[PDB]
């Protein structure tokens, strides 16, 4: 011993639909997410780590914020 | 149901700080 | 109808309202399993007859 | 494909009775839907 | 798969529709105005960056452009050539981009006893080699000499001297005897069949000279042939990277070289 | 497109300018002894009906020799091959190479491992000295039976020879150490046969292994061999039979450029 | 009678001493079972034999395992030996011992042959007339006697059937037997390295077919001709089958 | 496979014969013959001729080395002695018991048992074997990880030792290996196709570790001798009863070995 943004956005056009459903009906954890890709030991000491890290940075995090801030607020 | 994976995204992620504390040791 | 299969090798398939059996279909079964709601029988078949 | 559609729950996957091992398999795959709360009993 | 018969398909016009190697041929110049050996390793980053796989971006040298010419390389799936203009090289530029721009069946010849002719405005006489010097001499139907003595080999006329590469045509439907040292070059009778999108040619310096046939109606500039200004060539290379995308939406992968023309004509 | 491979073509059962090249050794043009047999036979195949200018003549000096880059330029290849008590090998490996279609992939041995997918992969070197000699592995990358960073412990499978034709078990990488200064080394896979060619041999004991199966020797109707004392009787007698070896090939085939395999990166 | 409706394997191998010599390794036998192991065949079940010489290698040709492929490396001049050997190890042949003291034998159909086995045998024949007078010999002189084969390690010979005939034979360097051909062995398979298919397992002339039993590959470098040969082991297991022998005679057989 | 047939409707050679002796015996019959007459005896008794083999060992010893037998029914006369009745009955276990070994390496790896039907066989000129166990945490329980001399003894000048010790702890041996190869073997079950006459005294051979059982099968004999042709005599005039209570081989994965069925 980039480009990702237009692939990933090319390949969704080819997925069928009961599989769909059906992995939908079922719930996903903190297990099987990763547990179908490959990792290399070094860096898969922090995978789930960084994802909850740069998470609690989203959008989504931001709104459910505002909401519980603007509910407690509420209540004066 | 599938949506469950977002509610524990959120909801453990303040075990982050631990590790985050670490990471300041190895920082 | 309630359709009641396990690992042994054995399925059933009876009515609700009164305990008889009825002939059993594999299609409605592989169809149902897929997306219905199963449910752990404490009580089995034989059990609950 | 034994049903409607072609999944993953009820592939078979036969090798070329029949509803003896289909039941198995199926069985053997249902078990995992505990892990997945999708019950409604014990 | 029924390769061989052509058969017509049929689609629809509403409905709802729709990995490999990377080559470059850059001339001595570039590599003696660069000063950076591990420039490789640069140029293969980059393009893993723009997504190419790594280690999979080939690189080849040529000492000048008429010594390229001779016996050019196919061997690649997106052929993208560089040519540094020279007010005095214009035949071996036009006769490199008729070479390597279109996809000629060759078949092979043997002047020293036969006659030739040709039958149409693709049948072409291309020569090949390091020096190569092509003496003409058309005859009459009763095998008589015009404007030549046909028992000498000297009262012929030259249409080519002290060049690598050359292309000829003659006026199709008469017999001709050709002349030529054939130890330090060989020669081909071609027919052009048709068009190879599997190169493309981009010119530095001047303006727009080529002519990719020979017909004096037409002068295509296509769009396979492009043209940049250059003061350092790592501006060139920078400039080339940033529009690979482009340069592989222009052209596609060589039709003869899929499985489908498995019994047309390979590759 | 695709040329329409798709659609299935359907009959009815009831329905009611070309190139010839002849490939001749030195020695046999040596022992005709004459400057202008090219013409009679020019003189003679227009008698049979080929068009003036249609019948070419190519030289190839030997054997080995002429295995170094093969060439085919006709649209059809009858080529006269002698016959030597030791030189079985080369003649099956090059009957096999200018006998059926190939697609190869470059090789460079200095940076990377090789190994095989199935028994439809083989390795060919060709050069003016060509000098292969392997190691294989074990599940672990660890020679058996010879040293991995030791350059003389290495088992021979080729050496003093143009033209090589080398296969090993598949399942097991392997390292490669060959004369690279004088040969090249490339990968092929073989994707069935080649009517553009016609290989008619004089004298031999109809031996050639055109497969390196070793349970079946398939002997087809493109192989033939042609007893001989003075080459005139030879060349007279191919081109007397010239229509049945055209019979038997067909002109649909031929590749771009004269190349007996086909280049990939 | 059977009516329808429409690992536990060996794989012993034969060479030549100058095989060996020209690979000049003390180890290959390791590599070749390492090789042998990664294309499916468990360890410890590929066992290698190793003879001398063709002449010598036929004497007493003995066969352990259920599938035994023998490398034959081509003769110019010793063609009828090779031919011979082929057919001793590749049919069924049933035989007893004979006398050769104060009887006469004879031959009755195509399957009754003669075989003569030792370091050193000069087998001499002479046929015989109804009145015990025989053609061109003498009852007593051993050299009135015609030769059929002399210095030789192994011949298979015919004689033809309904006529008895006296035999002359070195017995302190050879033996001979009686045999009937009652079924085509199908557990060794001849792969001939070099020659032209020079192989005749009939003695009849007007058939010499080639049974998918005897190969034929071309060779520079032993190395290369046992790579191929390891590499297709599942075609010439496809090629070969069981056996069926009813083995009246019990000899050494090879497994595990 | 399942097997079906009736209980009420009236439902009713081609091997090979090893015979195992003590070079004692020939050197005390003294004849070289002697295997003709014998040979000429099955024959009269029903055998086919030329179907017999013989083996000979030069010692008990020496017989323990690799003593896989090459027999469809073979039956070995074992020398009677009071000072050697462990390896005695180390060679009755191996050779009437089935066994599917894997290849062991002492240098470089650990080991453990888990079960008892699995046990360490060491085989060769002699094995000097040496063994003390350790704990969760890799630490030396009466030894040290490093010396020899700490080591307890288990094998001392042996050649053929059969082990066992407690299961489920990793446990670290030392050998010279150069003169005796180790190796780790499962008791698949019982070997059918051999059986010991042990022609001599009382009989202390176990074939179980387990202290508990002691199980005296019926492929065990004994016979007690003051000449050899008597015990040759017996055996050969008595082939039907201790052929009869052996039977053709059971194994389910069978073993690389040679092997003389003719």
């Amino acid at each position: 011993n980039g480009e990702l943004r237009e692939e990933f956005n090319a390949l969704s056009q080819e997925i069928a639909m009961s599989q769909l459903i059906d992995l939908a009906l079922l719930p996903l954890d903190m297990f099987s997410m990763f547990s179908g890709i490959k990792s290399t030991i070094d860096a898969a000491k922090s995978m789930a780590t960084n994802v909850m890290k740069k998470f609690k940075k989203s959008g989504l995090a931001n709104s459910v914020s505002t909401l519980t801030d603007s509910l407690s607020d509420a209540a004066s | 149901m599938a949506s469950l994976i977002y509610r524990q995204l959120l909801t453990n992620s303040y075990t982050v700080d631990l590790s985050d504390e670490i990471q300041e040791i190895g920082s | 109808d309630v359709f009641e299969a396990g690992i042994d090798g054995k399925f059933f398939a009876y009515k609700v309202d009164t305990f008889e059996e009825i002939p059993f279909d594999v299609q409605k079964f592989a169809d149902l399993v897929t997306d219905s709601p199963v449910i752990s029988a404490i009580i089995d078949f034989k059990t609950l007859k | 494909s034994i049903g409607s559609s072609a999944s993953a729950w009820t592939d078979v996957s036969t090798q070329i009775s029949s509803v003896s091992t289909q039941t198995s398999t199926i069985s053997r795959r249902l078990r995992l839907k505990e892990m997945a709360t999708q019950t409604e009993g014990m | 798969q029924n390769y061989g018969i052509n058969l017509p398909i049929t689609g629809s016009m509403d409905i709802a529709y729709a990995t490999s190697t990377l080559c470059l041929y850059y001339p001595t110049e570039a590599a003696t105005e660069i000063n950076d050996n591990s420039w490789k390793d640069t140029l293969s980053q980059l393009f893993l960056t723009k997504g190419w796989p790594t280690g999979s971006v080939y690189f080849k040298e040529y000492t000048n452009i008429a010594s390229f010419s001779v016996d050019p390389q196919l061997y690649c799936d997106y052929n993208v050539v560089l040519m540094k203009y020279d007010a005095t090289l214009q035949l071996d530029m036009s006769e490199l981009a008729d070479l390597i721009l279109n996809e000629w069946l060759c078949n092979p010849m043997d002047i020293t006893l036969y006659y030739y002719q040709q039958t149409d405005e693709a049948n072409k006489w291309i020569s090949m080699g390091s020096s190569c010097t092509i003496k003409v001499c058309p005859l009459n139907t009763q095998t008589l000499g015009i404007g030549c003595l046909t028992t000498d080999a000297t009262t012929f006329e030259e249409v080519a001297t002290a060049e690598k590469l050359v292309i000829t045509d003659v006026v199709d439907g008469v017999n001709h005897k050709l002349d030529v040292t054939t130890a330090t070059c060989t020669i081909r009778n071609c027919k052009k069949l048709g068009p190879r999108e599997n190169v493309a040619v981009i010119q530095v310096g001047g303006s727009d000279i080529l002519d990719i046939t020979a017909d004096p109606t037409t002068a295509p500039q296509t769009e396979r042939m492009m043209r940049i200004n250059w003061k350092k060539w790592w501006q060139v290379f920078y400039t080339v990277v940033d529009y690979v995308d482009q340069i592989i939406q222009v052209m596609s992968k060589r039709s003869r070289s899929l499985n489908s023309a498995a019994f047309y004509y390979r590759v």
